[PDB]
């Protein structure tokens, strides 16, 4: 029949030429795809046996006819998707038995209007995707008060000229009803008079709605007296673009009372629009595929307390100073900036990551104004030349620096005044440990993620020595020979060791004495012919081992480690598949060295 | 079979895989000149998986030598630039995308370029193409 994904769970059934649903599908599964298939009708009592069905697709089945008492069996099912059946009219009882449903997706159904829709007595329902369809009223049903959970409601790529005061007259005798509502893809000509006074949403989203910034001016003028947490803006690379966008459109929203503001593509654009004094008084500006090049002119009574500027065109890197802003994320960016000297007071939260980015001279208050910093973000960047200290922000304690080519780190002393971080990763940031003071300072860290880098003549230096508060460490991939003695001693408290992907040949048991607080020790993928040195020195916290994938030498020179493996069964990851690397050994699992020959 | 067009200095053709023979009619205008065109593709199909989160793999070979996969983000899932993104399973597409080919100085006489759309969620293969640019 089908392909069995998950065994008595998961099953795809999509384009299998199928006419019915199969009939020996387990009554276990939970998730059933028959996209793509001629199903036509869909009868009564198909999926009577199906009583654990939480999903099913329907994308695509030709379906014309929702018959009587179809889904009878499926009172648990929660995720009902019906894209692209020609099923243009819903009859009441449509969705009967369906008790359970979150989700309904009827895109592309041919859906003439929300009054016909028969979804009334879908009490559980929270997400109503319509879609893609031939809506063309605006008007929110009244039976959606019974629809005490549903709080999504798409109606994208539909037929929508015109929002009337009557159309939100279920959200004026319902303001305690949080509902986000996306209407973008209809052709909006006209909006009445004060329509949105008196309507609270947390989103609402409006992309290419609009042929003329004349008809958009106008129209967004009437949105006054309206509420909305986030109102996102802008239009399509594929659709029905604006000719000229003047931040005089803007203007009205100057009534509309905005927490968070997101614009996305413009055809045309000035890096000025984001500038405009209807944006004075929001807590959140958001900026994703901006064709902005420049940001600079921004006026210091801007209440903005977060900026986001995503997958955008900035040429330089911006230049600000809005007292109140906590938190800046620069990130996934057109060019390659380079850093540029900011003063943010009220900064808490710098993410920079994703910029084929620059920075040389890090990092210190004079950088970026403020000490509040606790988060930073530098990862997925370019050169990150190492000067100062972070001398001056001692509140850090987040700071992340993958796949970015750190540069003079093991020169300083770099971390020296960081006595709070707790968080640290420097992976595969194409580092050599020369320095044995390099983590020095770092007396508060808990997790130091580190993999990929490399050392010394591939020993294993002192660099742990001060950094007592340990409980996640990752070696993995260090291209590693040697581990030298006094390493892991004072990480009383470390939980995780990942020392995967290297070549280390054997271990040392005293190595790992001292550990009091180890469960898992990864030593995957290594070169490691045995352990040596009092196997009852290893920590008895420590629960999963993993030696996989090595070449362990079942010589007699090895028979009280060999031993050990039985002693301590239980507490190494697949023993069981575990095979020894030596003299003729394949088909020779490791668990079963016996104790004669030569010994 | 396949499907191509000719321009004032190159010949574009492109057929379905070896293996992945799902539908897509797939066009452009003007018809692209290597030394820089600026025009539509144009799209028309229906997608086997949800289109948020799509890429591409982009397998290049010029003149017999195969060049380094190449990936291509076209979704992020957090506001799209393209309209196309919000595409669901099923549904059909028909939009006609805008770019700008900058131009090769000196493009040899053979190019090939096979792809696969990923579904960046589940990494379901979702259709493959293959083209030929001929100088
Ligand atoms: C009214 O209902 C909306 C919609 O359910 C509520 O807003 C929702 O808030 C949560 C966070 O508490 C959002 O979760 C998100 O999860 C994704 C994971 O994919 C993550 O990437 C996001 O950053 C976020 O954490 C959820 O998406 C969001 N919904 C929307 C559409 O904004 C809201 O809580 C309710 N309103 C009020 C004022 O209580
Ligand atoms: C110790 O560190 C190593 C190295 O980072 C971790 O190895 C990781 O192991 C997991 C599975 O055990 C890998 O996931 C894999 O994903 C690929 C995706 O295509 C798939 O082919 C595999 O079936 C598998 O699910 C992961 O990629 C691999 N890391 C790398 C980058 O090689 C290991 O998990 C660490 N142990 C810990 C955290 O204690
Ligand atoms: C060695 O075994 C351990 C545990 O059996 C594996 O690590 C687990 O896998 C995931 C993926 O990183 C982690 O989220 C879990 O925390 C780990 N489990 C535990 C209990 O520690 C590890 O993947 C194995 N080594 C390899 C590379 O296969
Ligand atoms: C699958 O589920 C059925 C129903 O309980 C069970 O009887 C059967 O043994 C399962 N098949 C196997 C062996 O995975
Ligand atoms: C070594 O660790 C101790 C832990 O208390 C710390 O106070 C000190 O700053 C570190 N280095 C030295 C010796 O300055
Ligand atoms: C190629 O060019 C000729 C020029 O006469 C044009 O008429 C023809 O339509 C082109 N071929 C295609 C794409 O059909
Ligand atoms: C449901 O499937 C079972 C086999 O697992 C079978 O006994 C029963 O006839 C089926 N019922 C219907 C009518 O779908
Ligand atoms: C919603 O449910 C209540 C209680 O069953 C009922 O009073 C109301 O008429 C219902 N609305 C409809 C018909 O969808
Ligand atoms: C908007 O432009 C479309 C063409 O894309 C056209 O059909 C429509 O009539 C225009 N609206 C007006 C009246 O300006
Ligand atoms: C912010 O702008 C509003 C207009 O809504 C104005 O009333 C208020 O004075 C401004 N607040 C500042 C920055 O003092
Ligand atoms: C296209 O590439 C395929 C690999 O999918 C190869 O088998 C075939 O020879 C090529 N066909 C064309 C268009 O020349
Ligand atoms: C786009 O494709 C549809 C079929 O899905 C077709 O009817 C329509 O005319 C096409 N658009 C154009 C280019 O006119």
């Amino acid at each position: 029949p089908c392909i069995e994904v998950v065994p008595n769970i998961t099953y795809q059934c999509m384009d299998q030429k199928l006419s019915k649903v199969p009939d020996d599908i387990p009554s276990s599964t939970k998730n059933i795809d028959l996209s793509f298939n001629p199903l036509k009708i869909l009868k009564s009592y198909s999926f009577s046996n199906f009583s654990e069905l939480q999903w099913l697709d329907l994308s695509r089945c030709e379906i014309e006819t929702i018959e009587d008492k179809a889904w009878h069996g499926l009172h648990h099912l929660s995720n009902l998707i019906l894209t692209g059946n020609p099923i243009q009219s819903f009859s009441p009882g449509s969705f009967s038995g369906l008790t359970s449903l979150e989700n309904l997706v009827a895109v592309e159904t041919k859906l003439a209007s929300l009054e016909s829709f028969p979804i009334g007595q879908l009490i559980t329902l929270k997400k109503l995707n319509v879609a893609h369809n031939f809506i063309h009223s605006c008007k929110l049903p009244a039976y959606f008060s019974n629809l005490t959970n549903l709080v999504h409601v798409d109606l994208s790529y539909n037929y929508i000229q015109t929002i009337t005061v009557n159309d939100l007259q279920f959200l004026r005798e319902n303001p305690q009803v949080n509902l986000s509502l996306d209407m973008s893809l209809n052709p909006i000509d006209f909006i009445q008079d004060q329509a949105f006074q008196g309507i609270k949403l947390h989103e609402l989203t409006l992309r290419g709605n609009f042929n003329s910034s004349n008809i958009m001016k106008t129209c967004l003028q009437n949105l006054a007296g309206l509420h909305v947490h986030r109102l996102i803006l802008g239009e399509f690379k594929d659709e029905r673009n604006l000719e000229i966008f003047e931040p005089s459109i803007m203007e009205g929203l100057c009534d509309v009372t905005i927490d968070e503001f997101r614009l996305t593509y413009t055809n045309d654009f000035s890096d000025d629009i984001v500038k405009f004094h209807c944006l004075a008084n929001v807590s959140a500006m958001s900026l994703a595929g901006v064709s902005i090049k420049y940001l600079e002119d921004v006026p210091k009574h801007f209440k903005w307390q977060s900026l986001s500027i995503i997958r955008c065109q900035l040429k330089q890197f911006p230049t600000l100073d809005l007292p109140f802003l906590k938190s800046l994320t620069l990130t996934m960016n057109k060019g390659s900036i380079s850093f540029k000297k900011v003063a943010l007071p009220s900064l808490s939260y710098l993410d920079l990551s994703r910029n084929a980015l620059s920075f040389s001279g890090c990092c210190s208050y004079s950088d970026l104004g403020t000490n509040s910093l606790r988060h930073l973000d530098l990862s997925f960047n370019g050169a990150i030349i190492m000067s100062a200290n972070f001398m001056g922000l001692e509140e850090l304690q987040h700071l992340d620096f993958q796949h970015s080519t750190l540069k003079r780190v093991t020169e300083f002393s770099a971390f020296l005044s960081l006595e709070k971080l707790l968080y640290l990763d420097i992976s595969y940031t194409n580092t050599k440990i020369d320095f044995d003071g390099i983590f020095l300072g770092l007396t508060s860290l808990n997790t130091l993620k580190m993999a990929g880098n490399s050392f010394k003549d591939n020993t294993l230096s002192n660099v742990f020595a001060n950094t007592t508060n340990l409980t996640f460490l990752d070696l993995s991939k260090c291209q590693l020979e040697q581990i030298s003695w006094g390493v892991f001693d004072t990480l009383h408290r470390l939980q995780l060791l990942n020392m995967s992907h290297n070549n280390l040949l054997f271990l040392d048991s005293s190595h790992y004495n001292q550990l009091y607080s180890l469960s898992t020790l990864d030593c995957s993928f290594n070169r490691i012919e045995t352990s040596k040195g009092i196997l009852q020195h290893f920590p008895k916290s420590l629960a999963f081992f993993n030696l996989t994938n090595n070449s362990v030498a079942c010589i007699c020179e090895h028979q009280k480690f060999l031993q050990w493996v039985k002693e301590q069964k239980q507490f190494l990851v697949n023993v069981e598949q575990m095979t020894c690397a030596t003299p003729v050994e394949m088909n020779t699992s490791l668990v079963l060295d016996f104790n004669n020959s030569t010994c | 079979q396949q499907w191509f067009c000719n321009s004032s200095d190159a010949i574009i053709s492109y057929s379905y895989c070896d293996h992945l023979k799902f539908p897509i009619s797939i066009s452009s205008e003007p018809c692209i000149r290597l030394r820089g065109t600026n025009g539509f593709v144009h799209v028309e199909f229906i997608p086997r998986g949800n289109l948020k989160y799509l890429y591409f793999n982009l397998f290049i070979s010029v003149n017999s030598i195969e060049l380094p996969k190449r990936k291509e983000v076209l979704c992020h899932g957090h506001d799209d630039d393209y309209s196309f993104c919000r595409a669901l399973k099923g549904e059909t597409v028909n939009t006609s995308i805008p770019f700008s080919f900058e131009g090769i100085l000196f493009p040899k006489g053979h190019y090939r370029c096979v792809a696969e759309a990923i579904a960046g969620d589940t990494e379901e293969k979702l259709f493959c193409l293959n083209f030929t640019i001929i100088h």
